[PDB]
């Protein structure tokens, strides 16, 4: 039903830079959008819900924003632990609860 | 604290069935929906379905509507997902997860169906090999 | 008095004239009015009555908070003459979080569903006494029409469903005589999901247009035979589909037998009726949300699924103002059966945060063979003034 | 039950005795009472009913602000037994910003006008169901009597008009049987502007006295033939004129055929009736504003336009207290048809700024063959106490 | 239906059993209840109705201040089924600051007096329409019974007075048939001042016990012949007198023909009825103020003026609690005519300063042939809590 498109597919930036990730719904999802972090070999972890409320496990450096059809996740001052797959997920009142295909984050170290 | 404990990794032959379990560490389940999400190797997340542990209304994605069923019991404090008529392609990590959602409105559907808590992810693998 | 038979022909309809408006939310800002949702209209031999599922509370009350949930033990079916707003003197005719009512020409039948989601009870109340009851069969929210049932020769019919409302497994048509369930037919034909049916007498049978919450944005149809209890089902052919959500009219498609598989998930209660090969129908003006309301005739839209030739459009609620459920009801005239409809005008939570409650007003329209003008009759309450 | 025929002779009238008073504004200061304007009274075979156009709100309410507006989508026709004030249990019989109602001996007819100023719809509701509808014919505020229609032998007649408030206006008389429009006659004779007619049965015909909003301070008359649908019109002869504004009685003039061209523009709804060559009539005591109310008989005033000989004067509302619309209604007695009248007692905006709302109470008087004294029965609310 | 004739014999009475209480002041402290005084009870063929003169306002209202005055243009006669408190849905049956009502077996007659003190009008309203009217004859406060009139064979009788109510000059008995005044008899016999009569059918005639505000603390009696319109009058013989103020029972005297000239000035509306030579009567327990209420039988008190032998005493309201007007009403049983009475329980100004309003509740008692106990049924509102 609702298709989630996420870009870039892979993003790479150095430590201390600010990352920006984008998610677009095939039809407006009225702010019913969540973001997930998945470190390699682990279960996903909730970053953001209701398009901008950040979860207990994350500091103010992770900022979710946008509404309607397009959304973005901003990661201020990148740190070594941020390398993970990031996924968006809509929950606009009726199934199915489709996820974005995911963005790989790769830290451009020396 | 509530967190989810899953059944150990499973090995099955094609055409067979598997029961995956998800138990509450807090000794009881509130009516927040327990949902099953899977992840094929090197691929994105895919929601299969879920059930409210007390009110019982079950729900399933079209690609799993025949092959999958869900059941729950407060006594064992466990939600069980049965996947039947398995295939090699269903080799994936199966995570149980607890949604913010805890009620289904006939008219308006489900509020807050985002996964807040996730299990260890049962690796289910389907092959002829021993 | 003799039982109703509805054997007169359907009235000639050129469109719909304004009939009644309850002004419930505007009156609530200065008086003791009931919190309601899922309203409907039904008429005895003399008078039309407004029905609604109360939330067991007035609007200016501590209990009006969190009234967005559709099932609680306190919901009761309210009944008043049409136009009398639901004030404290209103009668609670039964305990119900889902209901249907109709008058067979001798007395009112109320079908009242309440109890556990997993194990609900449907009570059949006729002539002011409980005559029969049936338990949930799929053990997953037994529910009914949220609009009038239809009675021919004293045999009333109500559509009831359970589970995810899947076809013959979950949906049953109950035949009721003086409150006693006399027969029960499983749903048959090609309708895949069937909920909240809006039904009208189409003598010798009954016809119902319903909500498909899973596959169709086109609406399911049920034909019910009163004489032999047989059931047939299909979908409204019209390329201009009636459900919400749906695809834009420039891109939407439909099928006479199957769900269209376009924005199939979710829906809204609505109505349509045949006028030879043409179809009269109402829907929200907005394609993805319950804003505005419009009615129109689609030429050949009852039999040609590629047809998108609409005519006789009327805006009932402008595209900026909230609407809700809508349903048909039939009124017997001197020489013909007229078709009338109501629109639920939902206000408050979840979409409006100025207030803590969820409630509705209604506007009601009747088919006319005459002429009519233009307007917009929204709820009209200012939630910024009656703000929490 | 048989249809009404009003075939009895008119009662002997020496003046008017006090009959009913609703005290709506005084009760509103501690009670859930409806905001209204343009009230009227009409009676079935047993009992008299008060009607008014609601503003979709109670008075002690956030929505009572700006209720000075004439037309909104929320206006509904309220109906109660005479003397029952319009509390929340009041029935809204139709959607309407202009209306007329009457009982044909079998059931109530309501004529209910609503929608866009430039494209309104008049709905005809009979025996509690919508039977017919007509669109605005001159696309400039379709409007009707704001008082009772009259039915003889089941044929009800209502005056309706469309077009310019201070220019040429297009007036039709609609003949209605059981809610169906059976005939429509254009206005004929010498009446140049015709609005808000107050009508009475004068078997075999109906007679109407109206408002001229353009050229007359003398009132127009319409004679309506129920048997052949023919129409005749003229003006009330008496040199004492009934409209407001008007010239002082020492300087005013009138004509039997033509508008007098004295303070012609604007007006107020009122009434008069023939008593052989004499005329009974009511008017505001003040000549330029709707203050006070008086009734009197003018000797030969129905046929002699130079006559200013008044007698039997009564003050109903003192010259210092607010008045409003007034209209005749007829009540069948044991042996004769009695004439009764109501006075709207308007309070609030624009003339009173203590309050944000505009509303009315009513006082009602009936013709008497007996004797009567004196008094003054104003609205009586203190807007300085119920002040904003 | 046929007219009432009251031709059955009077019931055997051993005392009075409790029947109804309205709790109006207690309910006013949390709801929209009408301000009232001068209440009374009257019954049609099926139901008893409570009547009262409204002050054109609810109690929790700005207009309830200064409601101690007995005549204003806003007073209206309220009517409800007995035990339904006067809420906003109450019908105002007529404009009235003094009234009387009765049911002739076919329909209600209301006698409604209003207008200027010096020039008042009495309207006769029958079967919901004004039939007749009469102007003040002494030009000094035309007034009537403030209790039920009595109808035999369709001829209703009402006592009316004007001026200082002096004998044949001021007091008249009006005979009314279906609202038309058919005859009028001057007061005759030895009653010197006659006001606020409490009347009961005593077939073939009517008997009335009244208030003497100038000469007697003994009550006047009027015997009214329905067949020939003749009038006779006297005073209640009983040495235990029924008016307030009065002398102490140890020192009071009475006369069968004349006022006793003991505390003659002022009075209170009350009642008494014959039981052979004995008299049943009610009065305030306090001799100089309207505190408490008691009923008793006086042995030979209808014919022996020296008799003070009381028996069957009942306290209705204890001597510490306020009472007010009281009046008889008659109820037709299976085999006999029962006598019942009501007590006005006045609260507020002038005697209570905790509040700005003056209003009443009621308690109602009916004659019994059976057995009864003891109690006290006062108003029961706490004006210290609902304090201004
Ligand atoms: C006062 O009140 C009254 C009553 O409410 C108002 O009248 C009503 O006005 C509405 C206006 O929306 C009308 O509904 C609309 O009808 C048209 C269809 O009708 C037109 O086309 C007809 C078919 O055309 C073919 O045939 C004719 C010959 O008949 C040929 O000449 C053509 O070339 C074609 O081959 C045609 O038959 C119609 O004429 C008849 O009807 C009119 C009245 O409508 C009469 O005057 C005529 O005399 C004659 O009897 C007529 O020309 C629809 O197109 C409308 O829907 C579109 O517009 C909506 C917005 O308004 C929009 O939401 C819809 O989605 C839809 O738009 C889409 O589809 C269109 C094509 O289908 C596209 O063009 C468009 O771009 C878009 O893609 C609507 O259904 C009512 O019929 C009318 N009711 C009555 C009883 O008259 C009156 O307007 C008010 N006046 C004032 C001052 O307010
Ligand atoms: C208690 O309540 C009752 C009932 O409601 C009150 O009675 C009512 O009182 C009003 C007072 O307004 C009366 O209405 C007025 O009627 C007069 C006309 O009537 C008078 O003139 C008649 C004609 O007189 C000429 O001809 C005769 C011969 O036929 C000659 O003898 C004369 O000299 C004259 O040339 C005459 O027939 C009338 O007599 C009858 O009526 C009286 C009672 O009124 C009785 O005593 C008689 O016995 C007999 O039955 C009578 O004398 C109108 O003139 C009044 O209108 C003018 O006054 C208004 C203000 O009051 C004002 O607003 C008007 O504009 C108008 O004034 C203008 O016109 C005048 C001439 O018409 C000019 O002089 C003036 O300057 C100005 O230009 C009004 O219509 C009711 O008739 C009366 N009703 C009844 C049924 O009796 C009673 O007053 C109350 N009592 C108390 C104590 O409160
Ligand atoms: C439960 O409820 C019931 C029902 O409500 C209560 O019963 C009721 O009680 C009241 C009490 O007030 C009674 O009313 C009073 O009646 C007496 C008169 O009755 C007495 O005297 C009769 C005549 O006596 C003379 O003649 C006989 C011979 O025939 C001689 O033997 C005597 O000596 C005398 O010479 C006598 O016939 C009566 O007997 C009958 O009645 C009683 C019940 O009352 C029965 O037990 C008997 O078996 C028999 O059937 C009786 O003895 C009046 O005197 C009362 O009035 C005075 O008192 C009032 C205050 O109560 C006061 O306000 C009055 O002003 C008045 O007082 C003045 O007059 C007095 C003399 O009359 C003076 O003494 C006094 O100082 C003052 O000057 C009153 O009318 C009801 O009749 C009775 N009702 C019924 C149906 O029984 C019961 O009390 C309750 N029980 C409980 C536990 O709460
Ligand atoms: C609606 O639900 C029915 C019922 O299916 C059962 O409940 C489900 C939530 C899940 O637990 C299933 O495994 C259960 O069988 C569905 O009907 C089934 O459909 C499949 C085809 O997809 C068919 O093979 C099964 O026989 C059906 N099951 C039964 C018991 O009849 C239906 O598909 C669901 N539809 C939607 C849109 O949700
Ligand atoms: C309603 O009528 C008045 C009066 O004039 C008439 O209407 C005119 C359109 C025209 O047909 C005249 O011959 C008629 O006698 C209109 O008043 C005029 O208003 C305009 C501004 O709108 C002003 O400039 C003119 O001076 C006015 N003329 C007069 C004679 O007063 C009025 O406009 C009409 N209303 C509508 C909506 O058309
Ligand atoms: C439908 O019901 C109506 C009555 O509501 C039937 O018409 C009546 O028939 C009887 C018997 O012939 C007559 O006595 C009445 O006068 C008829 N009434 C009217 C208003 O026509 C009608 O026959 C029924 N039709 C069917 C098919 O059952
Ligand atoms: C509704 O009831 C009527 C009355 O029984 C049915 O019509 C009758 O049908 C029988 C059998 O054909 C005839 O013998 C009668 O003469 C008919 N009466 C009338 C008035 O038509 C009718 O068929 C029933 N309809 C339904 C849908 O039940
Ligand atoms: C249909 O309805 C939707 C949902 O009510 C409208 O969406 C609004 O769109 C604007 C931006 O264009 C947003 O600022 C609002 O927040 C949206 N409202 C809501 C409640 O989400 C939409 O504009 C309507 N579209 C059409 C074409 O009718
Ligand atoms: C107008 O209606 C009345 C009834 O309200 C008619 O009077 C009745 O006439 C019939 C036939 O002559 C009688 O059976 C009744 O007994 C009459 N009733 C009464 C109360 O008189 C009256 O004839 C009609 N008049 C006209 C001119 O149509
Ligand atoms: C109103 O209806 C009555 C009854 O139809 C009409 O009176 C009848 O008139 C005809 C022709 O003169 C007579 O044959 C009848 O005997 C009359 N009946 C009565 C009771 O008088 C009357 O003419 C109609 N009036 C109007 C204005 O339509
Ligand atoms: C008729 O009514 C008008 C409007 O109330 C009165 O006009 C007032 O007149 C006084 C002086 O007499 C002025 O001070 C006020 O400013 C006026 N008020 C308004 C609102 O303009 C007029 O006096 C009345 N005339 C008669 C004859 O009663
Ligand atoms: C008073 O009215 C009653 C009815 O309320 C009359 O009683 C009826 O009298 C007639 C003639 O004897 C009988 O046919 C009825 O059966 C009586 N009805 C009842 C209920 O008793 C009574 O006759 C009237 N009294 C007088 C004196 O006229
Ligand atoms: C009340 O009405 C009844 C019935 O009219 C009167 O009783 C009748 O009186 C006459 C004359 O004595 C007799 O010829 C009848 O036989 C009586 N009928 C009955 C049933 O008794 C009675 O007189 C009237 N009473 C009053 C007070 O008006
Ligand atoms: C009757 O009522 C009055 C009050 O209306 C009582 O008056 C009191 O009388 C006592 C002495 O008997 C004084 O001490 C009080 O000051 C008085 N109060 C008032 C407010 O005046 C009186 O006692 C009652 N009398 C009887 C015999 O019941
Ligand atoms: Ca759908
Ligand atoms: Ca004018
Ligand atoms: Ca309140
Ligand atoms: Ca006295």
């Amino acid at each position: 039903e609702i298709v989630m498109t996420q870009s870039p597919a892979t993003l790479s930036l150095s430590s201390g830079e600010r990352a920006t990730l984008s998610c677009r719904a095939s039809r407006s999802v009225s702010s019913n959008l969540a973001w997930y972090q998945q470190k390699p070999g682990q279960a996903p972890r909730l970053l953001i819900y209701d398009a901008s409320t950040r979860a207990t496990g994350f500091s103010a450096r992770f900022a979710g924003s946008g509404s309607g059809t397009e959304f973005t996740l901003t990661i201020s001052s990148l740190q070594s632990e941020d390398s993970a797959i990031y996924y968006c997920q809509q929950y606009n009142n009726w199934p199915p609860w489709t996820f974005g295909q995911g963005t790989k984050v790769e830290i451009k170290r020396t | 604290q509530v967190h989810l404990v899953q059944s150990g990794a499973e090995v099955k032959e094609p055409g067979s069935s598997v029961t995956v379990s998800c138990k509450a560490s807090g000794g009881s389940f509130n009516n927040q929906a327990i949902s099953w999400v899977r992840q094929a190797p090197g691929q994105g997340l895919e929601w299969m379905g879920g059930i409210f542990p007390i009110s019982g209304t079950p729900t399933s994605a079209q690609r799993f509507q025949g092959r999958v069923t869900f059941t729950a019991d407060e006594s064992t404090t466990t939600v069980y997902m049965d996947l039947s008529s398995l295939r090699s392609d269903d080799t994936a990590v199966y995570y149980c997860a607890r949604a913010g959602s805890d009620y289904f409105n006939r008219d308006l559907g489900w509020e807050n169906y985002y996964f807040a808590s996730w299990g260890q992810g049962t690796l289910v693998t389907v092959s002829s090999a021993s | 008095a003799e039982y109703r038979n509805w054997s007169k022909p359907q009235c000639g309809i050129t469109g719909f004239a304004p009939f009644s408006k309850d002004n419930s939310i505007r009156l609530s800002a200065g008086g003791d009015i009931w919190v309601t949702r899922e309203p409907y209209v039904s008429c005895d031999l003399d008078k039309c009555y407004q029905f609604a599922l109360g939330q067991g509370t007035t609007l200016n009350n501590v209990h009006s908070n969190n009234t967005v949930r559709d099932r609680t033990p306190y919901r009761t079916l309210l009944m008043n003459e049409l136009g009398v707003p639901f004030h404290l003197g209103t009668k609670q005719v039964c305990i119900a979080w889902s209901s249907s009512s109709c008058h067979d020409g001798k007395a009112w039948l109320h079908v009242c569903i309440t109890g556990d989601d997993k194990n609900a009870t449907a009570s059949f109340i006729y002539n002011g006494r409980l005559v029969d009851s049936v338990v949930s069969w799929s053990n997953d929210i037994l529910r009914t029409q949220e609009s009038e049932c239809v009675c021919i020769n004293g045999t009333c019919t109500v559509v009831m469903t359970d589970g995810n409302a899947t076809g013959k497994a979950d949906t049953k048509i109950l035949f009721i005589e003086e409150g006693k369930i006399v027969h029960t037919s499983k749903l048959s034909g090609s309708a895949q999901h069937v909920e909240e049916c809006s039904c009208y007498p189409r003598y010798p049978g009954v016809r119902c247009v319903c909500r498909d919450n899973w596959k169709g944005s086109n609406r399911p149809i049920i034909d019910i035979n009163i004489k032999d209890h047989s059931i047939v089902s299909s979908y409204v052919c019209s390329g201009l589909v009636g459900d919400t959500p749906r695809k834009s009219d420039s891109s939407s498609s439909s099928h006479c037998l199957n769900p269209n598989n376009e924005e199939g998930g979710h829906g809204v209660k609505g109505w349509a009726f045949d006028d030879g090969n043409d179809v009269w129908m109402g829907r929200t003006i907005n394609e993805t949300s319950r804003l505005g309301y419009e009615t129109f005739k689609v030429v050949e839209g009852w039999s040609n699924p590629k047809s998108k030739l609409q005519i006789n459009r009327q805006v009932i609620v402008d595209r900026g103002d909230r609407s809700g459920y809508s349903g048909i009801f039939s009124v017997e005239g001197k020489s013909c059966i007229n078709r009338c409809f109501y629109v639920e005008l939902i206000r408050g939570r979840k979409e409006e945060t100025e207030v803590l409650w969820t409630s509705n007003s209604i506007v009601v329209f009747c088919g006319t063979s005459g002429t009519y003008g233009t307007g917009s009759w929204p709820d009209g309450a200012d939630l910024n003034l009656m703000h929490t």
